[PDB]
DNA sequence: GCAGACACTACGAGTACATA
DNA sequence: TTTATGTACTCGTAGTGTCTGC
């Protein structure tokens, strides 16, 4: 019996998590333990971090006897994920001291089980845990609105300045061809609570971010309908996308100001 | 709003007699552009003594700053034609040129309707500047322009710098060959006297010859030079002329004939010449045209009467010494252009192929510089090879 | 992680045209352009570190004190200086309507324009010819040979020259008065000799010596920075008595960890720029050093190859 | 509270108008007067003259203090115009002697406001005084049908030989690959009059046009259901799209005959 | 003397879309019983043959067999011009150096007539080798297309192995490996989607990824693709049409 | 809902230079 | 018709994905 046996319901899920950070990160590793399959990787430019956690609730049946590390190339993994249909059920299968995993695409509607194997990799990146817990501004806005804002402000310039005020969120994207200023205020939509925007302001925040990495952040807006930005000075921004059992939280380093 | 414009635009030729120098080129261009109508009705078959009838398009070439663009624009504007200027700032690849002025070659203007006696106000003149700026080569627009010259219903004017590019080959005779030269010192002198009167700065009538010859006849840089000098010191005389010359020498990259001509001079290798023209200067002279210089030295390293012969050394001995170093530099060139691609040996190739072989055969010449004949014989040898492997395939 | 103090290179970077010391005529011309306003297109060229881009920045600051952030475009090799980006950005900047003072024009600064592609320069030619009464270009390249001929035709060539030791000494004393430090005149002379006209090199050496020891003395300076390899190589080549050159090599280049390729290339450069000896001996020496360079590049890098190169040079020198 | 407060009531109309002639011309001068907004542009090939005029009735609240030139790049304008929604109300604003204009994208919900500044480009374009002249024939057909036909013919040759003779429009095209022809008949549709073909015959015509120019003209076919094309033998064609309170008329010069 | 009036140009459109990339020059040897054509790629490894009978055509009349050497890019442009509700009418003359493609609509609002010349392409050698094939399977074209695309992502050499009614498309590359097995599923409510196999003798054949990806473009012709394999004969991928069929001949590449 | 229409990143092929 | 790898640039190309509206 294979020691790692993780079953995915609605196998389009794992494809969505993989596509969430396929573009920004090229090399990841999955510390699979009894609690769940967590991951953490840093880009080649050492600007953006991608933490990840998938709880046992998201799996139909999860069993991981010993801690497993699965260093992987995200391009090949995403290609393997694209080799299937959302109707099929995906399973991760790994033996003791794994050289590769086994991915199964099974479905009872039609017996067309496809077994793929992806070669592992020795990343040897020990990293460290997150040591940021206190943030000044904690705001949550719908993922579609934030993705739209980032998309139409990235065309003007390469730097997007997010400013936080008393019940006022401001995005400034001054550039060569012009400028931009998106001002959105908190409101509670009773009819559609998912479209509401919340704000919790403690200390004023004024941080600028790169456009390309912020686009990479919003590329994960298909994963969850709401994103909670937690800004703070002298602290990376935390864009957390909630899952059914875990989360996909990003850490982005603000640009220097001089 | 005046007194902020450049001196090269406010003092620009407005009419055709303000273009100082190259009067013959301007009048020939005007004669060609003024008789294109009857030539068009003659189906480009019958032409006069000049041959303007059979030349559907005329191209302009010459050194910068002499008035190709200005003369072309004045001729186009004067005779009622509507200007259509192109440039290298607009991409002119196959797609953007086939979807560019390809439609406008056999189509008439729309702005000429509402601007109107004028009989040529409903036509186009295609002023394609910066055609040397298009380094596309194959599928780079040059073949498309050849097709345009072959078939256009409107006058087509091209402006470039010089014709010795292998890229510029397909325009050997399909286009008219009017050429501009360096303007004479008298016309420039009158123009600069007018400029000095207008800008109330002192200009001696004798320093102007040195100002022209330093700039190599480039009038635009001359006007800029007088402007920037007169900013802080509007009076020039014999005292500052040497400093101005040494500070504003044009420093043109030499023509492949000119590198060989300068390198084969015996004056530069003398004791006085070495001090004035240092070895680093000779290395830079080689690196001006490092592709053709090693050959161009070799085809005529023995057609020079020597003047740097060592006492007791015959001319043939010097020629043999030069040939030995040509052979030595051949190996360095092969090692540079090999699998390893050791391109740090180029300064070695300079000395081994151009400096040393010309250091033994310097002096006045028997004849004019002979172009690299190795290219043509290499082509003929390659054709002979291809024939031999062809008949070898056939004979088996 | 500790913080870092701002380096003296830009902690004392000049902000006024009177601060920079160098070619007096050039700086006076720049001041005259500053007072007048009608700046022409200029191509500033010269050796590295002699104050080219700082003069351009100071001139632009003086000309556009209030609208520097809006009407000055700064591009360099770090930006995507290609035909598409040059076209789009420069044409958007050259047509932008900005109401400058009557004598002030937009300034497009192109640092290190030598490494810029030919087609981009061809597009720049047309852009300069169209938009000249609103925007004025300003290049700053180490060598002006890379820039095409028409661009030099439509600009105003302004070349810099290597600073004399007096100007470097004056700037060094100015900075030493600005920040307290104990110095010895021998140390300052050693720093100036090491700099060889490069003011930035002098400032870096001074800062390194002050941080390492705290006293600008000859021994401290020579400890922080070694003697330049062109000088020791020139001493090796010029000296007769072959054994002396052999021991100079084995003592000051081999045991000091200088690669053989570096020694051979430095010898080539020194014997190219040498002036004490006649032309023919220089040509022969270049030939022999090139043979040794070919041997080294082929892979045979040892002490004996350099010793043989010196032996051939000395056999040449004694005229067989 | 400025010089110009031209306020579109529905932004996608302005987006469609700008996208209607986005590709053919880049630099355009927008003359803003009390009667309305009139704009004239000249193509890089000097064959297309994209004359535009928007009346005061099109704007929900148009208040221009005094006439003024607004020269802006169409690329930047199209980049900025992709920042709004269908319910968003454009509130273009210009101040005294403008160097930049604020494109305030208001919303029905007041907690969503987005203002964009656009840098104005200095454009030197001489005004063209067009004149009203009688054309030999005036053809009016649905813009969708015309766009379909011309995109059908442009896939065969770079030139189209429009012919109107014997009350029979004779769209034809001959190229190296082959030759194409489309024949239509003017009629009246009782079910939907906007799908009919109307034509008046005054003199015959012999006109020829290019392919890419006509593609750029039909790129703006979304504004009007039907296009009004007037043909004259010795005058430019006038492809006119009627707007609600204005028009976008194209002046395309026929080729040599 | 040719008048082939289709009832819907989309048939001819998807046929030419099927063989855009496998071949560029084709000789239409039209006959009375229909149109047949044979074509070989530049690599001389892929063979495509099309056949459309008169039963598909609303009308057809070909008295004299004429070999028509005709470009496919021009046909692609002319048939991208065409759309629904328009009845394409293929018309040729007695000596048709230029072809005519009349597009007739239901209404007289717009009727279009087009032309296209006939280039000189030599008549391809009509090899009629029909050696028996060891195993025969037919699966829906969408399933086969998905399988071949996903396995060609991994590697450039897809192995096809048939044994014990379980087809095992295995492709092994550098990023990993891929193995899909198909059981002979039978469906009652939807008989079109089924997997049936006739395994007379096991075969193990390897094919290149480029040609296997190229042959997919004919998936629009048929909802089912029939594949028959032989240990030495070229594989036969057959696309069912209303009247005839289009087939691909690719030799095994071990 | 499906088919188009768009803008988008991505891949392929060709020119050009290679030390001051 | 020449060099002969690696690099950088430039282009047009084919897919790829997202938004409109029949
Ligand atoms: N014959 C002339 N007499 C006086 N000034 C002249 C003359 N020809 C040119 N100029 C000056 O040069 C300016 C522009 O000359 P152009 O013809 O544009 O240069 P060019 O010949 O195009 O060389 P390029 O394009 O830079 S390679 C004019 O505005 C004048 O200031
Ligand atoms: N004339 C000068 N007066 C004062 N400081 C100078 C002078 N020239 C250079 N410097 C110093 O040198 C530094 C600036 O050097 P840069 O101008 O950036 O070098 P550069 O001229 O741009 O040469 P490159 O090609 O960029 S390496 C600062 O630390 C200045 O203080
Ligand atoms: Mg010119
Ligand atoms: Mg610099």
């Amino acid at each position: 019996a294979s020691m790692l046996e993780a079953k995915f319901e609605e196998a389009s899920l794992f494809k969505r998590i993989i596509d969430g950070f396929k573009d920004c990160v090229q090399l990841v590793n999955f510390q699979c333990k009894e609690d769940g399959i967590i991951a953490q990787a840093v880009d080649d430019s050492r600007v953006l971090l991608v933490s990840l956690e998938i709880g046992v609730e998201a799996f139909q049946e999860y069993r991981c006897d010993h801690p497993v590390t699965l260093g992987m190339d995200l391009t090949s993994l995403s290609k393997i994920l694209r080799c299937g249909n959302n109707t099929d059920t995906l399973t991760l299968i790994a033996d003791n001291t794994p050289d590769s995993i086994i991915l199964l695409f099974e479905d009872t509607k039609k017996d067309r089980i496809a077994e793929y194997s992806l070669k592992l990799m020795d990343i040897d990146a020990d990293f460290l845990k997150i040591e940021e817990l206190q943030y000044d501004s904690t705001l949550s806005l719908p993922s579609s609105e934030f993705s739209k804002i980032v998309r139409d402000l990235s065309q003007l310039s390469d730097s997007i300045n997010i400013m936080i005020t008393k019940e006022t969120i401001k995005f400034v994207a001054d550039g060569d061809i012009g400028s931009g200023s998106v001002i959105i205020k908190p409101f509670v939509d009773m009819e559609h609570p998912e479209t509401s925007i919340k704000l919790e302001m403690d200390q004023p925040v004024d941080l600028t971010f790169g456009a390309k990495y912020l686009l990479d952040i919003i590329k994960g807006s298909s994963l969850s309908d709401r994103v909670g930005i937690r800004l703070s000075s002298e602290a990376p921004a935390l864009f957390q996308f909630d899952l059914k059992s875990g989360f996909l939280q990003f850490f982005l380093a603000p640009k220097f100001n001089d | 709003r005046e007194e902020d414009k450049l001196w090269t635009v406010k003092y620009a030729p407005t009419n055709l007699q303000q273009v100082c120098g190259n009067k013959g080129s301007v009048m020939k261009l005007k004669n060609w552009l003024a008789n294109w109508e009857n030539s068009k009705k003659n189906s480009f078959k019958h032409a006069g003594k000049d041959g303007s009838g059979v030349f559907r398009a005329a191209m302009l070439y010459g050194p910068p700053g002499i008035g190709k663009t200005t003369a072309a624009h004045l001729v186009a504007q004067e005779l009622g034609y509507d200007i259509l200027e192109q440039n290298a700032s607009d991409v002119r690849s196959k797609t953007l040129l086939n979807a560019g002025v390809k439609n406008a070659l056999d189509n008439m203007s729309v702005v000429g309707y509402f601007k109107h006696q004028n009989l040529n106000g409903k036509h186009f003149v295609i002023i394609m500047d910066e055609v040397d700026g298009m380094s596309g080569g194959d599928r780079g627009g040059v073949g498309q322009l050849a097709q345009f010259c072959r078939k256009t219903s409107t006058p087509l004017i091209l402006i470039c710098n010089e014709r010795n590019l292998p890229k510029m080959r397909p325009f050997d005779r399909v286009c008219l060959d009017i050429q501009f030269r360096r303007p004479d010192a008298n016309s420039i002198k009158s123009r600069l006297m007018t400029i000095a009167i207008r800008e109330k700065f002192k200009l001696d009538p004798n320093v102007i010859d040195r100002l022209i010859q330093t700039t190599r006849g480039d009038i635009r840089q001359v006007i800029n030079l007088l402007s920037t000098i007169s900013t802080t010191t509007k009076t020039i005389n014999h005292e500052n002329i040497n400093e101005i010359s040494k500070a504003w020498e044009k420093n043109i990259a030499l023509k492949p004939f000119d590198i060989a001509h300068k390198m084969l001079d015996g004056q530069i290798y003398s004791d006085i010449g070495s001090r004035n023209f240092t070895l680093n200067d000779k290395i830079a002279l080689y690196f001006d045209d490092f592709d053709f210089t090693p050959l161009m030295i070799q085809e005529n390293y023995l057609s020079t009467r020597p003047s740097v012969l060592k006492p007791g050394q015959s001319h043939l001995e010097a020629v043999a010494e030069a040939a030995n170093c040509i052979s030595l530099g051949d190996i360095v060139e092969k090692k540079i252009r090999s699998s390893e691609q050791l391109w740090s040996l180029l300064p070695l190739h300079a000395v081994l192929s151009s400096v040393y072989p010309a250091s033994k055969v310097a002096g006045h010449m028997a004849g004019r510089i002979n172009f690299t004949a190795w290219l043509g014989q290499n082509s003929k040898s390659a054709k002979y090879y291809r024939l031999l492997q062809e008949i070898h395939y056939h004979t088996r | 992680t500790l913080s870092l103090q701002l380096p003296w290179v830009e902690k004392y970077r000049p902000q006024v045209l009177s601060d920079i010391v160098g070619n007096k005529e050039t700086i006076d011309r720049l001041q005259q352009i500053a007072k007048d306003g009608n700046m022409p297109h200029m191509i500033i060229s010269g050796m590295p570190g002699i104050g080219k881009t700082t003069s351009v920045h100071c001139l632009a600051h003086e000309l556009l004190g209030r609208s520097y952030a809006d009407g000055v475009l700064e591009l360099n090799a770090s930006d995507d200086r290609g035909i598409d980006v040059v076209r789009n950005q420069i044409k958007h900047f050259a047509q932008k309507k900005l109401h400058l003072p009557p004598g002030k024009h937009k300034i497009v600064i192109l640092d290190e324009a030598d490494s810029m592609t030919a087609g981009a320069q061809q597009a720049l030619r047309r852009t300069m010819e169209l938009y000249s009464n609103s925007t004025r270009f300003a290049f700053a390249c180490n060598q002006s040979n890379k820039i095409i001929e028409p661009l030099q035709s439509r600009c105003a060539i302004l070349r810099y020259s290597k600073l004399s030791d007096e100007d470097v000494l004056k700037r060094l004393l100015q900075i030493i008065k600005l920040e307290d430090v104990k110095y010895t005149n021998d140390g300052l002379e050693a720093i100036i000799f090491t700099a060889e006209g490069d003011m930035r090199q002098a400032i870096n050496n001074l800062q390194s010596t002050v941080a390492g020891h705290g006293l600008v003395n000859a021994d401290n300076v020579f400890k922080i920075v070694d003697s330049p390899h062109p000088l020791i190589v020139k001493k090796m080549l010029l000296a007769s008595n072959l054994e002396d050159s052999i021991q100079i090599l084995r003592t000051d280049l081999w045991k000091k960890g200088y690669s053989s390729i570096d020694i051979v290339t430095t010898s080539f450069r020194v014997t190219k720029n040498l002036a004490q000896v006649k032309e023919s001996v220089r040509l022969e020496m270049i030939k022999e050093i090139g043979l040794t360079h070919m041997r080294i590049l082929e892979g045979v890098g040892t002490y004996l190859q350099l010793a043989s190169m010196l032996a051939k040079i000395h056999k040449l020198n004694n005229k067989a």
